[PDB]
RNA sequence: GCGCCGCUAGAGGUGAAAUUCUUGGACCGGCGCAAGACGGACCAGAGCGAAAGCAUUUGCCAAGAAUGUUUUCAUUAAUCAAGAACGAAAGUCGGAGGUUCGAAGACGAUCAGAUACCGUCGUAGUUCCGACCAUAAACGAUGCCGACUGGCGAUGCGGCGGC
C-alpha cells in the first residue's frame, strides 16, 4: 500500500471540498484539510460535450460521481463543503451546479461536515461590466 | 368646532400651549430659592440659567448650567418662590 | 496698473512660438522664478540655482528638490511611502 | 542593499552585479522598484524605468529615494537657441540633417 | 488634525493678553539664566543646536520645555504678532495654566 | 450509476405540467420507508395507487 | 398626467443618493428606485436534507442558510414577475405581501 | 505518466494544548525529491477549522487559522494565526432597523504579537419597545466605540499571548464589552469578530513546545 | 496582475456561437506581495446643505439651522435691475496616475442589410492636484417672504412633565 493514512475503522479523515457553483460551469474540486493539496479537480464541463449542458444539473451530478469515486480511492473520507459562487462584482446566487453537485455527493456514500457559502463579497468595489444602461437582452 | 370661547378658557389648556401663542405671553421661567448644603445665604438663582453659579459662603459650584433648565449639584434645600 | 490680460510672464516672447506653447510655459515659468518659503529657517528666500538645486538665500542651506519647482508630487508620494515602510514591518 | 529592503520600495542608482558602484535608474526622476525577494537562492527582481523587470543579485547595494530633477522634460525647449546650448555641453550631434534631403 | 490644538494655543494666546512673555532667542537666554523664566517654548523649525542648548539650560535652571508642534511662523499667529519666533519664555502668566499643561 | 432499478408507488396526483399537459406529477414512494419521497414527473395516465419504475433515483426537482 | 404622488422614487428631502447597479442586467439605478428582494433560502434546498443528514457527521446539526440580496432594476423586475402591474385604486398602499409559509 | 498520489506521505496535525481536542486532521505532502524536502513544503500552511470540532461544547460559527510552525516526524505542530466567524452567522445578526457599530484596533502583546482586534456590535430592542428604529445618536456611538477597543487593549496588552488566545474561546472579551456598553446604549449581539496577525517574533522554538506539553 | 507551491485538459463566454486564454501548463485551491479606485449588508418615503451634492476609523480648525433664554441692540426688515459666489456628468489644458469599466476603433456573431443591442480586446476617459466652460428632466416639471383656514396615527432634532 501507499495510499491512505492509517485510520481506525469507525472514524474518518477530513478533507475540504470546494464547490464553484457558477454559471456556465461548475467545479467539484476536492482537496486536503488545509485546502492546499489538490486531490481531484474534476469538472462537470469536461464530461459533457454539448456546451449548453456544461452548467446543467445533470453534468454536475456525475461531476460529483467521479470525485467521490476518486475520494474513496486515495483514502480521504469525510468532506467539509466550502460552496462558492461567481462572486464579488458579479452575481452571488449559485448556479445550477450547486444542488446536483451536492445531493449526488451524499447519495454516493460520503460523509459531510460543515457546508458553507464562501463566495467572495466586496465592500463597494469593481465597476461592473455592463455599461451604464447595462447589458440588454 | 364653531363654538369655542377663546378669551375665557380653562387656565390649564392655557398652560398646554407655547410661551407665545397664549392669551397673554409669559415665560416658563421663574426665580427659585436655593440653600446650598452648608451655608446660610438663600440664593435667587434664575431657573433657566446659563452660568456656573457660586455662593456667598459655599465657594463651590451651585448649579450645572445645561440645555433647558439648570441642574443643581446636590438635590438641595429647594423651593419655588413668588 | 494692470497692463495685460492673458500673458503674464510670457509677454517677453511677444507674438512668437504659438499659443498652446506659451500657455504651457507660463505655468512652469512662474513656478521656477518664484520665491518659495524655506522650511528650515521659515523665511521666503528659496532661489532656483541650476536645475534641481534649490538654495535658501539666508540660513545658507541647499536643497536638491525638484526641477521646475521645489516639491514635485513624485517625491512626496515616495516620501509618504518610505516613512510608511519604516513602520509597516518596521523594515 | 536590495535584500534587506522591503518589497515595493522606491530605489534609484543601483548596481547590476554586486560592487558595481551604481548603474541603473540614474537619469532625472527615475526609480527602480524592488519586488519579490527569493529567500533562498538569493536573487531579487526589480522594475527598471522602461517597465522591464530584471532579476539581479540580492546583495546589490542601492540608494533609497528618487533622483532629483524629476519632471524635467515637462517644459518645451520652445526656441532653437536653448536647444543649441543643451547639446553644446553634451556632444556634437545636434543639427540633424534628414537623410532624404 | 481636527480638535486638539486649542489646548496649547488658546492657553498661549491668553498669556498674550495678560501675562508677561518674551519673544526671541536672547531675551529668553537672559531669562533662562536668571531664573525668572518658567516654561520655554521651542518651535519645530529651530536649528538643532539652538534646540539642544536651551534644553540644556532648562535642565540647569530647573524649568520645563514645551516643544510646540508647529513651524516657527505657525507659532507667529499662535502668539498673535507678525514675526517668526523659534523660542519664547513665559515668565509670569496672569491666570493661565501653561505650567499645568501636558508636560 | 450501478443502482438497482426500483419500482415505486405514488402519493396524490399533483396536477399537470410540461407546457402541454403531456406530463403529470406524481411524487412516488420508494417501497421501503414511508418517509423517503421525491417529487417527480411522469407521462401517461396515472390512476393513483399505481407502481411505476425509476431508471435512476437522483435527477431533479421541478422548481425553477 | 402624473402617475404617482411621489415621482416613482423613495426620496424627498435630498438631491442625490447612492447609485447602485442591478443584479441581472447590471443596469445603474439610484438606490431608492430599485426593487429589492432579500432571500434567506435554505441553502441545502430542504428536499435534499434527509439524504445528507444520514451522511452528516453529527446528530443535531444546524443546517446553514444563504443570504443573497437580489435588488432588481425596475426593467427586469416586471419581466421576471417579481412585481406586477397594479390597479389605480389598489396602488396606494405600502403593505408588504402576505407570507403563506406552508 | 506516473500516479502522483503514491509519492506522498501523510502527517497528522496537532493544535496547541490550550484546547481540548488535539487531533486536528491529516495533511499530506510528497517526500524529499532533491531540494523540496518534507518540512518547508508544509510549514506555514493555514488550517481553517471551526470550534465544535476542536472543543467539547463550544459553538460552531467561530473558526481559527493555525500555522504549522514546526514538524517533528509524524506530528505537525501548529500555533495561533487568527480567528473569524462564518459569514452566514455574521450577516444573520445584521437586521433592518438596528444600527451596526464597529471598532478596529492594533494591539500587541508583551511577546511580539501585534494583533488587529475587530469587534462589531448591534443595538438592542428592549422588551416593551413599541417604536421600530432602535438606532443610536452619533455621540453615543463615538464613546461606545471608545469603550470597545479600550477594553480589548487592556485584555491583550497587559498579559501574554496564551491568555489572549485562551480568553476568546467562550467570547470573554466580547461579553466584557457587552457588560460595560449597556449603561450607554444596550447591545445584545457582541462578537469579537476577526483577529489578524501581522508579526511573528523571530521563531524561537521554546514558546512553541511550551504549547505542546501537557 | 505578479511571484510561489499543488493538480489535471481545458477554461472562458452565449439563446446557441466563435474571436480569446491555454501541456514554456492556464482555469481552480493555498501562502504572499504590489498597485489602483470604491467605502457593500447597517441604508429607510431619516438626517445635513442655498443648490448641485454628502456614508470606513481617529482626528488642527471654522460654519449653521433648531431648541433653552424675565439677555442685548430697538426697525436695523421683504423681494431685489446693473452686478457677484457656488454649480452634477461630459468636454478642453498641464502633471502624476492607470485597478476596474470603457466613447472611438479593431474583430466575432446574428442578420436581407448591422458602421447597433450580445461576446473578447482596446484608445481618449473614468483617479488625484491645479487652471477652465455655467449647461441638465439643475424636476417638487410648483419663485421667495408672511398670515389665516380640518383632523389622525407616526417620524427627526431639542425642551417640559410624568406610572
Ligand atoms: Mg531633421
Ligand atoms: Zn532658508
Ligand atoms: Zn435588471
Amino acid at each position: 500500500i501507499s495510499l491512505g493514512p492509517q485510520v481506525a475503522e469507525g472514524e474518518n479523515v477530513f478533507g475540504v471540498c470546494h464547490i464553484f457553483a457558477s454559471f456556465n460551469d461548475t467545479f467539484v474540486h476536492v482537496t486536503d484539510l488545509s485546502g492546499k493539496e489538490t486531490i481531484c479537480r474534476v469538472t462537470g464541463g469536461m464530461k459533457v460535450k454539448a456546451d449548453r449542458d456544461e452548467s446543467s444539473p445533470y453534468a454536475a451530478m456525475l461531476a460529483a460521481q467521479d470525485v467521490a469515486q476518486r475520494c474513496k480511492e486515495l483514502g480521504i473520507t469525510a468532506l467539509h463543503i466550502k460552496l462558492r459562487a461567481t462572486g464579488g462584482n458579479r452575481t452571488k446566487t449559485p448556479g445550477p451546479g450547486a444542488q446536483s453537485a451536492l445531493r449526488a455527493l451524499a447519495r454516493s456514500g460520503m460523509k459531510i461536515g460543515r457546508i458553507e457559502d464562501v463566495t467572495p463579497i466586496p465592500s463597494d468595489s469593481t465597476r461592473r461590466k455592463g455599461g451604464r444602461r447595462g447589458r440588454r437582452l | 368646532p364653531l363654538a369655542k370661547d377663546l378669551l375665557h378658557p380653562s387656565p390649564e389648556e392655557e398652560k398646554r400651549k407655547h410661551k407665545k401663542k397664549r392669551l397673554v405671553q409669559s415665560p416658563n421661567s421663574y426665580f427659585m430659592d436655593v440653600k446650598c448644603p452648608g451655608c446660610y445665604k438663600i440664593t435667587t438663582v434664575f431657573s433657566h440659567a446659563q452660568t456656573v453659579v457660586l455662593c456667598v459662603g459655599c465657594s463651590t459650584v451651585l448649579c450645572q448650567p445645561t440645555g433647558g433648565k439648570a441642574r443643581l449639584t446636590e438635590g438641595c434645600s429647594f423651593r419655588r418662590k413668588q | 496698473a494692470k497692463r495685460t490680460k492673458k500673458v503674464g510672464i510670457v509677454g517677453k516672447y511677444g507674438t512668437r512660438y504659438g499659443a498652446s506653447l506659451r500657455k504651457m510655459v507660463k505655468k512652469i515659468e512662474i513656478s521656477q522664478h518664484a520665491k518659495y518659503t524655506c522650511s528650515f529657517c521659515g523665511k521666503t528666500k528659496m532661489k532656483r540655482r541650476a536645475v534641481g538645486i534649490w538654495h535658501c538665500g539666508s540660513c545658507m542651506k541647499t536643497v536638491a528638490g525638484g526641477a521646475w519647482t521645489y516639491n514635485t508630487t513624485s517625491a512626496v508620494t515616495v516620501k509618504s511611502a518610505i516613512r510608511r515602510l519604516k513602520e509597516l514591518k518596521d523594515q | 542593499p536590495v535584500g534587506t529592503m522591503p518589497e515595493g520600495t522606491i530605489v534609484c542608482c543601483l548596481e547590476e552585479k554586486p560592487g558595481d558602484r551604481g548603474k541603473l535608474a540614474r537619469a532625472s526622476g527615475n526609480y527602480a522598484t524592488v519586488i519579490s525577494h527569493n529567500p533562498e537562492t538569493k536573487k531579487t527582481r526589480v522594475k527598471l524605468p522602461s517597465g522591464s523587470k530584471k532579476v539581479i543579485s540580492s546583495a546589490n547595494r542601492a540608494v533609497v529615494g528618487v533622483v532629483a530633477g524629476g519632471g524635467r522634460i515637462d517644459k518645451p525647449i520652445l526656441k532653437a537657441g536653448r536647444a543649441y546650448h543643451k547639446y553644446k555641453a553634451k556632444r556634437n550631434c545636434w543639427p540633424r540633417v534628414r537623410g532624404v534631403a | 488634525t481636527k480638535k486638539s490644538l486649542e489646548s496649547i494655543n488658546s492657553r498661549l494666546q491668553l498669556v498674550m493678553k495678560s501675562g508677561k512673555y518674551v519673544l526671541g532667542y536672547k531675551q529668553t537666554l537672559k531669562m533662562i539664566r536668571q531664573g525668572k523664566a518658567k516654561l520655554v517654548i521651542l518651535a519645530n523649525n529651530c536649528p538643532a543646536l539652538r534646540k539642544s542648548e536651551i534644553e540644556y539650560y532648562a535642565m540647569l535652571a530647573k524649568t520645563g520645555v514645551h516643544h510646540y508642534s508647529g513651524n516657527n511662523i505657525e507659532l507667529g499667529t499662535a502668539c498673535g504678532k507678525y514675526y517668526r519666533v523659534c523660542t519664547l519664555a513665559i515668565i509670569d502668566p496672569g491666570d493661565s495654566d501653561i505650567i499645568r499643561s501636558m508636560p | 450509476r450501478v443502482q438497482p432499478i426500483k419500482l415505486a408507488r405514488v402519493t396524490k396526483v399533483l396536477g399537470r405540467t410540461g407546457s402541454q399537459g403531456q406530463c403529470t406529477q406524481v411524487r412516488v414512494e420508494f417501497m421501503d420507508d414511508t418517509s423517503r419521497s421525491i417529487i417527480r414527473n411522469v407521462k401517461g395516465p396515472v390512476r393513483e395507487g399505481d407502481v411505476l419504475t425509476l431508471l435512476e433515483s437522483e435527477r431533479e426537482a421541478r422548481r425553477l | 398626467t402624473k402617475k404617482r404622488r411621489n415621482n416613482g422614487r423613495a426620496k424627498k428631502g435630498r438631491g442625490h443618493v447612492q447609485p447602485i447597479r442591478c443584479t441581472n442586467c447590471a443596469r445603474c439605478v439610484p438606490k431608492d428606485k430599485a426593487i429589492k428582494k432579500f432571500v434567506i433560502r435554505n441553502i441545502v434546498e430542504a428536499a435534499a436534507v434527509r439524504d445528507i443528514s444520514e451522511a452528516s457527521v453529527f446528530d443535531a446539526y444546524v443546517l446553514p442558510k444563504l443570504y443573497v440580496k437580489l435588488h432588481y432594476c425596475v426593467s427586469c423586475a416586471i419581466h421576471s414577475k417579481v412585481v406586477r402591474n397594479r390597479s389605480r385604486e389598489a396602488r396606494k398602499d405600502r403593505t408588504p405581501p402576505p407570507r403563506f409559509r406552508p | 505518466v506516473v500516479d502522483p498520489f503514491s509519492k506522498k506521505d501523510w502527517y497528522d496535525v496537532k493544535a496547541p494544548a490550550m484546547f481540548n481536542i488535539r487531533n486536528i486532521g491529516k495533511t499530506l505532502v510528497t517526500r524529499t525529491q532533491g531540494t523540496k524536502i518534507a518540512s518547508d513544503g508544509l510549514k506555514g500552511r493555514v488550517f481553517e477549522v471551526s470550534l465544535a470540532d476542536l472543543q467539547n461544547d463550544e459553538v460552531a460559527f467561530r473558526k481559527f487559522k493555525l500555522i504549522t510552525e514546526d514538524v517533528q516526524g509524524k506530528n505537525c505542530l501548529t500555533n495561533f494565526h487568527g480567528m473569524d466567524l462564518t459569514r452566514d452567522k455574521m450577516c444573520s445578526m445584521v437586521k433592518k432597523w438596528q444600527t451596526m457599530i464597529e471598532a478596529h484596533v492594533d494591539v500587541k502583546t508583551t511577546d511580539g504579537y501585534l494583533l488587529r482586534l475587530f469587534c462589531v456590535g448591534f443595538t438592542k430592542k428592549r422588551n416593551n419597545q413599541i417604536r421600530k428604529t432602535s438606532y443610536a445618536q452619533h455621540q453615543q456611538v463615538r464613546q461606545i466605540r471608545k469603550k470597545m477597543m479600550e477594553i480589548m487593549t487592556r485584555e491583550v496588552q497587559t498579559n501574554d499571548l496564551k491568555e489572549v488566545v485562551n480568553k476568546l474561546i467562550p467570547d470573554s472579551i466580547g461579553k466584557d464589552i457587552e457588560k460595560a456598553c449597556q449603561s450607554i446604549y444596550p447591545l445584545h449581539d457582541v462578537f469579537v469578530r476577526k483577529v489578524k496577525m501581522l508579526k511573528k517574533p523571530k521563531f524561537e522554538l521554546g514558546k512553541l513546545m511550551e504549547l505542546h506539553g501537557e
